[PDB]
């Protein structure tokens, strides 16, 4: 059920196929280890704001920002 | 609506209604308090609220099905929409309550001339559009991508000003 | 109850009930959800909750009328109280339906004996007092001053631990 690369017009020889795939694999740049980054809420912007003592954003912005995981 | 608000699902309304159902059995069934609870839930919900009006949107149906006045964020109508206090036949009967001799030949003519005028001039998208009660009248095919663009805009909606308190009371 | 909670009034429950109404007309009338909402409101409310039981407290009547298990703070009974899953007559019907029809008066005599034993034992204050489901059995004349003492104690009640959130959902 994976999405495969497709070649739509012409057929390359095995040498041309290897060169095409090899250069595209080289173009596959990135982190080399893509995973969920370490959470660190220290000094998050939502703690910096002034909230009125009765402001509903204390629920729907501040708390949800801290508690969401 | 209250469940969706509790789990932060955006709400999409697809209106096509004459409003509350008339009848003594529905009156005795609590339709005022049940409708008031529906009105309460729509206003209480903090999630993004987007509305598309298809065809009829009369009276309380217009109001309760996510009108802009009841805090809907973006309001669209198809060109078939019909926004009014009451439908043409109800307005006609409300006029024919005066000089009410419905056996007469001409009253059944002026009824149809009134209904024609009312469905051309009143029960349409265009007064709500020109007053800005709805934000756009759209070709129907636009709807799917319009809803994507809208809910992407509203993704971070913060509702306020609201006063935090133990809870909001509701008709019960 | 929800109104009193919103305006911080203490709640006093005075209990004398066989519980929910039986019957098809009340079932179709929605008794399951309306009782569910009553249970919801009583558990939701944060105010002081004080209960006095006069005679009958059967089944859901006991539970819903500010039971300690539903977070009531202080619970008292008069010595006339009867706290049970069902009253003696109901338990006698469930017993006797295991026998044939009462054509033999031994069946009637068994009902009468069972009902007296049940009203001496199961349907009394004393089991709930022995288990601590109610905090005291009181002489009726104590009630007024004991309510004063109790609500002076409870004046500063803080209800918790409760997790703040948009709202608690309600049977609708
Ligand atoms: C955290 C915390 C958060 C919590 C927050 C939550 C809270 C938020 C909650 C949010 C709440 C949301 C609220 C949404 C509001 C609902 C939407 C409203 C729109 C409608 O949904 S819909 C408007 C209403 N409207 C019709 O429908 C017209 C159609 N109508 C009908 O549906 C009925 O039928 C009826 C009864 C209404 C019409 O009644 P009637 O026809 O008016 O009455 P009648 O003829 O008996 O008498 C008067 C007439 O006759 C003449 N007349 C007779 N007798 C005399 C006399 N003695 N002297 C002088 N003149 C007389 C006179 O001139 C007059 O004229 P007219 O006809 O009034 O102009
Ligand atoms: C941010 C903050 C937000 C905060 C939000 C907060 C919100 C939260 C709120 C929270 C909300 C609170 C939720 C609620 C609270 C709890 C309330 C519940 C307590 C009650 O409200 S409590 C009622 C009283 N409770 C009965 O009447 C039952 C019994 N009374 C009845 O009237 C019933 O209608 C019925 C149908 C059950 C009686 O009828 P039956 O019992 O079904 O049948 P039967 O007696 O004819 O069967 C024969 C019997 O003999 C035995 N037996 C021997 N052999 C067999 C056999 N082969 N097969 C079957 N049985 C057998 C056996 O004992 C059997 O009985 P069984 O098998 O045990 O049933």
């Amino acid at each position: 059920h994976e999405a495969h690369i497709k070649v739509l017009r012409g057929e390359p020889t095995p040498e041309e196929m290897a060169a095409l795939m090899a250069v595209l694999a080289s173009a596959g740049g990135g982190p080399a280890e893509p995973v969920k980054k370490e959470r660190n809420m220290w000094g998050h912007p939502v703690d910096k704001l002034r909230y009125s003592v009765f402001s509903w954003q204390r629920v729907t912005l501040l708390e949800r920002t801290h508690m969401r995981r | 609506i209250r469940f969706c608000d509790s789990y932060n699902l955006p709400l999409v309304f697809v209106v096509d209604t004459p409003g509350a159902m008339p009848g003594v059995a529905e009156e005795k069934g609590g339709i005022i308090k049940r409708g008031g609870r529906f009105f309460n839930a729509i206003v209480e919900a903090d999630v993004p609220k987007v509305t598309v009006i298809i065809r009829k949107a009369y009276g309380g149906g217009y109001a309760v099905m996510g009108s802009k006045q009841l805090s809907a964020d973006l309001n669209f109508a198809w060109p078939t929409a019909r926004i009014a206090v009451i439908g043409a036949e109800g307005a006609a009967q409300l006029l024919v309550k005066r000089f009410p001799d419905p056996n007469a030949p001409e009253v059944q003519k002026i009824r149809d001339d009134f209904i024609e005028g009312y469905n051309l001039n009143m029960a349409t998208p265009w007064i709500a559009a020109e007053r800005g009660y709805i934000d756009a009248v759209i070709q129907p095919h636009e709807t799917r991508l319009l809803l994507r663009k809208s809910l992407r805009l509203l993704r971070d909606k913060q509702n306020g000003p609201k006063v935090q308190r133990k809870h909001g009371l509701l008709p019960l």
